[PDB]
RNA sequence: CAACCAUCAAGCCCUGGGCUUGUGUUGGGGACCCGCGGCUGCUCGCGGGCCCUGAAAAGCAGUGGCGGGCUCGCUGGCGGGUGCCAGCCGUAAAACCC
C-alpha cells in the first residue's frame, strides 16, 4: 500500500522551483511572441486539515513520527468522522521527498486529472479496506506489554 | 577547423582543415 | 480524542452507578463553584447519553 | 518439522509484508 | 526472495513474447530492405531475464552470452529472419570502417584450442590462420569491411567484442557509430 | 497432518497457475492446486483453491496475502473452513486445462463431406423444421412458396 | 559538496534538479575537457614557453599513448577523443 | 432472389412490428419516455446469413462496408465518435473549421488512440463510452490497434463497432499529419457514417443490419437486395456454391425465410 | 476499576454529511492566478530591460 | 507492477481511386428473441440479437493424440502405464527439439 500510494503521489509530486520559473519565464516569452486547473498534491497541517473540514480531499496520508504528537493526535479521528480516507505511513521525510523539502506532516490528495480516475478509486478502495478496517478492529485499545525476560524477573522480585 | 562527417569516414590526419590567415 | 480526567472519570462512575449527589457533590469539592460543578456534570451526563447511543 | 516450517512461513510473511532490503 | 509483482510481470513478458514469436513464425520473413547482403554489427543489450527457446538457440549460434557482447555479420535471408526473431534482445546496425577499425584495433582477441589471447602479433594471427588469404590484422579489417569468401572463417577466429559499460551515452541506419564510441 | 484450504478471488490476469505454485511455495509446501477456468474458451475465471499441507501455514499465508493490491486487482485470500471441503474441489488438479478449439472442431466436421444415407437424414430434419417454420409463419400473414 | 548535492538529488528522485547539477559539474565524462582549471597552476610551474617545449618530451609521448590506448572508466572516450585531435 | 416475395415478406414482418408495438404492455402500466410513434421507429429490422461452411478468411472475418443505396444510418439525432492516430489538436481544429451542418451534429466526441489509452483503460470507462456514443468510425492505422485499447465488452460483444475510415495522405506527430485534405476527408466520413458494416463470424451464421422499421417496404426491399448481391458477390467464398438461408428478422419476432 | 478502558467513539461513531463552513468560495479557486499573472508581467517587463 | 503491434506497410486493378495480406479483444449473470449442428427425445454445443454488471467472483474440469519426462520388465536396444511437460496439433499424424 506504501508503494503503490507513493506511486501515484509521485506521478503528482509538486513542480519544483526550478521548472516553475521555467514556466513562468515560457510564459513571459509567450507574452513577447489556453490552460486548465492543476493538479498536484496538498501539503501543509492547516491547509489539508481545512480540505478535510471542507471535505475536498479525497485521499489523507499522515507521517508517524511528527517530534511534536499534539500536531496530529486529532488529525485520523477528524479524518474518521468527516469520512475521508486516511493512512498512517513511515516517514515524515518520505513526506518531505514527495513534496519538494526536507519534511511534512500531512500530505492530502483531493482530484486528479482523468487519466488516473480508476487507479485513485482503486487506491482509496484498497487503503480503506485493506488498512482501516485491519486496523480499525483493534486500535480502541492501549498499546505496549512488550516486558522482555529482566524485566518479567524484575517484576517478579519486586 | 575539422569536420565531422570526414573524419567518421576515416580522414584522420585528413579532416583537419588549416587556414594560415585568421 | 484526549479522553477524560481523574475527576472526570470519577464522577463518571458515579452518574453510571447513580449517585447524582455524590457526583455532585465531588464535583463542587474538586472545582469550588456551584455553577461549574452543575455544569460539568451536564457535559459528563450527555457524554454518557452519547456513548449508551453509540452502543 | 512443524517448527522448522512455521518459522519459514513466518519469515516468508515478513518478507513480503516489510521487505528484505535492511 | 521474490514477489507476486515479479511473477505476474516475467509472465506477462514471457506470454507477449512468445504471442510475437508466432507472429512473425506465421508471418513471411520478409524485412523491407534491398536484396543484396550487407554488413551489420549487432550488439545485445539486457532485455529480458528469461528467453524463450528459439531466441536462446539464436543467442548460442551467435555467442552473446557474456554481457555486453557484439559481433559482425552478414545482412541476408536466414539472418535477417534471426535477427527478427531475436530483435527485443539485439541492437544492430551499419558500422563504419574507422568504428570496426578501432574495434579491432583497442579490442581485439584470437580464438585458438578455445583459448582467447589478444591480437598481439601477426604471427599468431597467420599461425592461427595462415593459408586463407589472411596476411595481418589490418587484412582481417579489410575482409571484414570488404566482405570476402573468408569471412565466416574471420567470424570464427575473432573473439567477440566485449564492450564497456555506457553511462548514458529497433532497427537504425547509423547511430551504432555513436554507440560504438559510447561503450569503446 | 492437517491440509489447509485457501481460496483466492481477485485474481490479475496471469497470476494463476504456476504464478500461485512458485508464490505460495515460496512461502510453504504446496500438496493441491487448481485455478477454475472456462471450458468454452481456455481462461481462468479469475478465482483458484490451493490446499497447503499444514492449516497453520495456509492461515498464515491468508493474513499475509489477504488484502494485496496487485496490478489494481485487491485479491482476497481467505481460509475455505475445513467444514465444508468439498470433496470434488481438486479434480482437475495439477493438470492442464486445455483451450480446446471447439469452433475450429465444428467448423470442420462442417467441411467434411457426409454419406446419402446422413444427407437423406438432415434432408429430412431439414423439412419437417421447414413445415414447423411454415406453420409458426402463417399466423403473421406470409406464406413461402419454396 | 556537489557530489553531495547530486547524491541529494539522486537519493530523492529529483531527475531534473540533478541535471543542473551535473549542468554545474561540467563532469569530464560528457566534457572531454579538465574538470579543473589549471591555468595558474600551469603558469607557475613553467615561467617559460621553453620550459613548456622542454616537458613537450612527456607530454607528446603520453598524449600518443593516450591516443593509441582504448578507454576506461578514469579515462573516458571523448576524453581520449580529444586528446587524438 | 424474387423481389415480390421479399416485399411481402417485409411488408408482413414490418406491420407485425407494428402491431407488436401498439399493443399496450400487460401491466397495464405506462413509460415517459417511449411515445408510440418513436417506439415504432428507432427499432432495427436486418437479415441473417447462414451459409453451409466454416468461414475460416482472415480478412472475411474483417468488418467491412457496403455503399446501400438509402443511407442505413438514421442520421436524425445519433453521435458518431471517430477515433485519431495523431494531433489531437489538429482534428478538432479542422472539426471546428469545416462543415457546420451534419458533421456537427452527428461528431459527438473525436479522441487521439494515445488519450484514448490514457483515459479509457477502465471497464467503466469503456462501457460509459459504449454507453454513450451511438456508432464509431476509425482509421486503418488504429483499427487493428483497438482490439486491445477497448476491450471484449466494446468489440466482441455488440454489432456496434468501430467502421474502418481511411485518414492517409497517400515520426514527430507534433510537426505534421500526414492526412488526406479536409472536403475528402468529410466525403469519406459521410461514405463511412451511411456505409452498411458487415462482421463475420468465424461459424456459418452471421447477421447484417438492413435498416430500421420506420422506414417504407420498398426502401427495405431495394435495401436488402443490394446488400443480397454485394455480400454473395465480394465477400463470401464459393460465392454461389456455398450459398444458403437469409432469414428477414425483426427486434423480437420470428424470422421470414428465402433460400439460395 | 478497569485502570486504562477501551476508547468510546460515542463523537465519530456519527459520519457528518456536510462540510462544516458555510463560507462562499472566493473568485480566486475558479479564475487563473494573479500572483502568477503579475510574476509574468514582471518577467516581461525584466526581459524588455534586457 | 514503466513503455515497447504497421502512429503505416507490401502486392495488385484499368496511373488515381481504391482493393487486397497484414489476429489482435476481462469474467460472470437475466424468471428475453433467432440460426446451425447433434441428442429417439428433454436438451447440449457453436454463432448471433437485447439488458445487468468497481479489472465484480465460492466444485461441477471436458474432448483425441504426437513427441518428451517419471516409471514396470525382456535383452545400450525392445514392449505396457502415467490429475507429469512453463511443448505442440485436432481426431490420423506431424511439427519442434537434441
Amino acid at each position: 500500500l506504501a508503494a503503490q500510494a507513493f506511486k501515484l503521489l509521485n506521478k503528482y509530486r509538486p513542480e519544483t522551483k526550478q521548472e516553475k520559473k521555467e514556466r513562468l519565464l515560457r510564459e513571459a516569452t509567450a507574452i513577447k511572441e489556453v490552460s486548465k486547473k492543476p493538479y498536484t498534491v496538498k501539503y501543509g497541517l492547516n491547509h489539508v486539515v481545512g480540505l478535510i473540514e471542507n471535505k475536498k480531499a479525497s485521499l489523507v496520508l499522515i507521517a508517524n513520527d511528527v517530534d511534536p504528537i499534539e500536531l496530529v493526535v486529532f488529525l485520523p479521528a477528524l479524518c474518521r468522522k468527516m469520512g475521508i480516507p486516511y493512512a498512517i505511513i513511515k516517514g515524515k521525510a518520505r513526506l518531505g521527498t514527495l513534496v519538494h523539502k526536507k519534511t511534512a506532516a500531512v500530505v492530502a490528495i483531493t482530484e486528479v486529472r482523468s487519466e488516473d480516475k480508476n487507479e485513485l478509486a482503486k487506491l482509496i478502495s484498497a487503503v480503506k479496506e485493506g488498512y482501516l478496517e485491519k486496523v480499525e478492529d483493534t486500535r480502541k485499545r492501549w498499546g505496549g506489554g512488550i516486558m522482555g525476560f529482566k524485566a518479567q524477573k524484575r517484576e517478579e522480585k519486586r | 577547423k575539422f569536420d565531422q562527417v570526414k573524419d567518421d569516414q576515416g580522414a584522420e590526419l585528413a579532416a583537419f582543415s588549416l587556414e594560415g590567415l585568421n | 480524542v484526549a479522553g477524560l480526567a481523574p475527576y472526570e472519570r470519577r464522577v463518571i462512575e458515579l452518574l453510571r452507578n447513580g449517585k447524582d449527589k455524590r457526583a455532585r457533590k465531588f464535583s463542587k469539592k474538586k472545582l469550588g463553584t456551584f455553577g461549574r460543578a452543575k455544569r460539568k456534570c451536564e457535559e459528563l451526563q450527555r457524554i454518557i447519553a452519547e456513548s449508551r447511543r453509540a452502543h | 518439522s512443524k517448527a522448522a516450517k512455521g518459522a519459514q512461513a513466518k519469515k516468508a510473511a515478513q518478507a513480503a509484508l516489510k521487505g528484505v532490503h535492511s | 526472495f521474490k514477489r507476486a509483482e515479479k511473477y505476474v510481470k516475467e509472465y506477462r513478458e514471457q506470454e507477449r513474447e512468445k504471442i510475437r514469436l508466432a507472429r512473425i513464425a506465421k508471418q513471411q520473413g520478409s524485412f523491407h530492405i534491398p536484396a543484396e547482403a550487407k554488413l551489420v554489427f549487432v550488439i545485445r543489450i539486457k532485455g529480458i531475464n528469461k528467453i524463450p527457446p528459439k531466441p536462446r538457440k539464436i543467442l548460442q549460434l551467435l555467442r552473446l552470452r557474456q554481457i555486453n557482447n557484439g559481433v559482425f555479420v552478414k545482412v541476408t535471408k536466414a539472418t535477417a529472419e534471426m535477427i527478427k526473431i531475436v530483435e527485443p534482445w539485439v541492437a544492430y546496425g551499419y558500422p563504419n570502417l574507422k568504428s570496426v577499425r578501432e574495434l579491432i584495433y583497442k579490442r581485439g582477441y584470437g580464438k585458438v584450442n578455445g583459448q582467447r589471447i589478444p591480437l598481439t602479433d601477426n604471427a599468431i594471427i597467420e599461425e592461427n590462420l595462415g593459408k586463407y588469404g589472411i596476411i595481418c590484422i589490418e587484412d582481417l579489417i579489410h575482409e571484414i569491411f570488404t566482405v570476402g569468401p573468408n569471412f565466416k572463417q574471420a567470424a570464427n577466429f575473432l573473439w567477440p567484442f566485449k564492450l564497456s559499460n555506457p553511462n548514458g551515452g529497433g532497427n537504425r541506419e547509423e547511430h551504432i557509430n555513436a554507440l560504438i564510441r559510447a561503450m569503446n | 497432518s492437517q491440509p489447509g484450504v485457501m481460496y483466492i478471488a481477485r485474481l490479475p490476469h496471469g497470476f494463476y497457475e504456476h504464478e500461485l505454485r512458485g508464490y505460495f511455495s515460496q512461502f510453504g509446501e504446496i500438496t493441491r492446486l487448481r485455478v477454475v477456468r472456462n471450458k468454452k474458451t481456455g481462461a481462468s475465471r479469475h478465482r483458484a483453491f490451493i490446499e497447503f499441507a499444514d492449516a497453520e501455514v495456509a492461515d498464515i499465508a491468508a493474513r499475509t496475502m489477504d488484502k494485496y493490491l496487485l496490478f489494481g486487482h485487491i485479491l482476497t485470500c481467505k481460509i475455505v473452513p475445513p467444514a465444508q471441503v468439498h470433496p470434488d474441489l481438486f479434480k482437475g488438479a495439477n493438470r492442464r486445462f486445455k483451450v480446446v478449439p471447439w469452433n475450429k472442431m465444428a467448423g470442420r466436421q462442417l467441411e467434411r463431406p457426409l454419406s446419402e444415407s446422413q444427407w437423406q437424414v438432415k434432408v429430412a430434419k431439414e423439412e419437417q423444421r421447414r413445415a414447423a417454420r411454415a406453420e409458426k409463419l402463417k399466423e403473421m400473414g406470409y406464406e413461402f412458396e419454396a | 559538496a556537489l557530489e553531495k548535492k547530486i547524491s541529494r538529488a539522486l537519493g530523492r528522485g529529483d531527475v531534473s534538479n540533478a541535471a543542473r547539477l551535473e549542468r554545474n559539474a561540467n563532469l569530464p565524462e560528457k566534457t572531454g575537457k579538465p574538470r579543473y582549471t589549471l591555468n595558474h597552476i600551469i603558469r607557475e610551474r613553467y615561467p617559460t614557453f621553453q620550459d613548456a617545449l622542454r616537458d613537450l618530451d612527456d607530454c607528446l609521448s603520453m598524449l600518443f599513448l593516450f591516443a593509441n590506448l582504448p578507454s576506461t572508466t578514469a579515462v573516458p572516450a571523448k576524453m581520449i577523443a580529444r586528446c587524438e585531435r | 432472389v424474387d423481389p415480390d416475395q421479399t416485399l411481402k415478406a417485409c411488408k408482413a414482418l414490418l406491420a407485425h412490428i407494428k402491431k407488436a408495438a401498439a399493443a399496450p404492455r400487460p401491466d397495464g402500466k405506462q413509460n415517459l419516455l417511449a411515445d408510440e410513434e418513436s417506439t415504432v421507429a428507432e427499432t432495427p429490422i436486418w437479415l441473417t446469413l447462414t451459409t453451409k461452411k466454416h468461414i475460416h478468411d482472415s480478412h472475411r472475418l474483417q468488418p467491412g462496408k457496403i455503399i446501400l443505396p438509402h443511407p442505413l444510418n438514421t442520421s436524425e439525432e445519433i453521435s458518431v465518435c471517430l477515433i485519431t492516430a495523431d494531433p489531437q489538436r489538429f482534428y478538432k481544429n479542422a472539426v471546428a473549421d469545416e462543415f457546420p451542418e451534419d458533421l456537427r451534429a452527428k461528431i459527438g466526441r473525436v479522441i487521439d488512440i494515445s488519450h484514448l489509452k490514457a483515459k479509457f483503460k477502465a471497464y467503466e470507462a469503456q462501457r460509459k463510452l459504449f454507453s454513450e456514443h451511438d456508432v464509431f468510425l476509425a482509421d486503418t492505422r488504429i483499427i487493428n490497434r483497438l482490439p486491445k485499447a477497448l476491450g471484449k465488452t466494446f468489440y466482441k460483444t455488440t454489432t456496434k463497432r468501430p467502421i474502418p475510415v481511411v485518414l492517409m495522405a497517400q515520426r514527430d506527430p507534433l510537426e505534421n499529419a500526414n492526412a488526406r485534405p479536409i472536403p475528402e476527408i468529410v466525403a469519406e466520413i459521410r461514405k463511412a457514417i451511411g456505409a452498411a458494416l458487415v462482421h463475420l463470424s468465424p461459424s456459418t451464421n452471421t447477421a447484417i443490419k438492413v435498416g430500421y422499421a420506420n422506414w417504407e417496404p420498398e426502401k427495405l426491399a431495394a435495401n436488402i437486395e443490394t446488400v443480397i448481391r454485394e455480400l454473395v458477390e465480394r465477400f463470401v467464398p464459393q460465392k454461389w456454391q456455398n450459398v444458403r438461408n437469409f432469414y428477414v428478422k425483426g427486434p423480437e419476432t420470428a424470422a421470414l425465410p428465402i433460400y439460395q | 476499576e478497569d485502570p486504562y478502558p477501551d476508547t468510546v467513539e460515542w463523537f465519530t461513531s456519527v459520519e457528518e454529511k456536510m462540510p462544516l463552513s458555510a463560507a462562499p468560495e472566493p473568485k480566486r479557486r475558479f479564475i487563473p492566478s494573479k500572483n502568477e499573472a503579475k510574476q509574468i508581467m514582471k518577467l516581461v517587463r525584466a526581459i524588455r530591460e534586457g
